């Protein structure tokens, strides 16, 4: 992880089993999407799309 | 007019962001088109062009390799794939990655600046009795 | 020893010193663009996490 020009830190983060964000998980709102195929199918695609983005960044 | 905020982000970079009147995109089901105040929906979208109408009537065209479309209260983002995805094409890339590991084999990184420089550095450093010539501890 | 070859030896170290300097300078320029595409990688992921966390609720 790049802290600053003279400090890089070797890091081992756990991606998948999704961890555990209170920020993105605790709150919720009234509305809801209408998923074309089951939302279960999208929750899978998104989960894989996410893990790849993690590895890329 | 009546406009909503569009966001076309790729995994690699942001491709678009601004107020738009409408967008047209090849949905998985068929010709999909979102106008201001569309109902919340989450969908996959097929590869191909996406027509956008920035506010003030200006038009923009963008090829997307497919991706996800997400409309929500007062915001709609297109999470685009950087290359055509699919279980067939994926297993192809996976099998390749597995193979390349079963056989240690060279492959060129792009950098030439580092190439010819690391080479000159290797030749210049080599065969110098320098550490012996000076009296150094190690 | 031998002043004859201690020169070429010196000149040799001078050269490598001049090369590593060039490398330092090059890696310097490469450095700014590196952080840019590092920043451009953030939106896609963070937006997607909000969608996951939301639809992950139920």
């Amino acid at each position: 992880k790049f802290i600053n020009t003279m400090s890089q830190v070797p890091t081992i983060s756990q991606l998948l089993p999704l961890p555990a964000s209170d920020d993105d998980d605790l709150k919720h709102k009234s509305w809801d999407y209408l998923y074309e195929p089951d939302p279960k199918a999208l929750l899978d695609t998104l989960l894989r799309r996410y893990v790849e983005s993690q590895v890329y960044q | 007019a009546m406009t909503y905020h569009l966001d076309v982000v790729s995994a690699e970079q942001q491709m678009f962001s601004g107020l738009v009147e409408k967008i047209q995109v090849t949905g998985s089901e068929g010709e999909l088109g979102i106008y201001p105040g569309h109902a919340p929906l989450l969908t996959a979208i097929k590869p191909g062009m996406i027509r956008i109408v920035k506010q003030h009537g200006h038009e923009e065209f963008i090829y997307l390799s497919g991706g996800i479309l997400e409309v929500q209260p007062g915001n709609v983002t297109v999470l685009a794939d950087t290359a055509i995805r699919g279980q067939d094409l994926d297993e192809a890339r996976a099998m390749e990655a597995k193979r390349k590991a079963e056989e240690h084999i060279s492959s060129s990184h792009g950098d030439v600046d580092y190439a010819q420089a690391s080479a000159e550095l290797a030749k210049a450093i080599a065969q110098l009795r320098v550490i012996e010539l000076t009296k150094k501890a190690m | 020893a031998g002043a004859k070859e201690i020169r070429s030896k010196i000149a040799s170290v001078q050269n490598t010193q001049k090369i590593t300097k060039a490398m330092e300078m090059v890696a310097a320029s490469k450095m700014r663009k590196s952080q840019d595409r590092m920043a451009a990688s953030r939106p896609y992921a963070e937006t997607m996490r909000k969608v996951i966390g939301h639809l992950a609720h139920g």
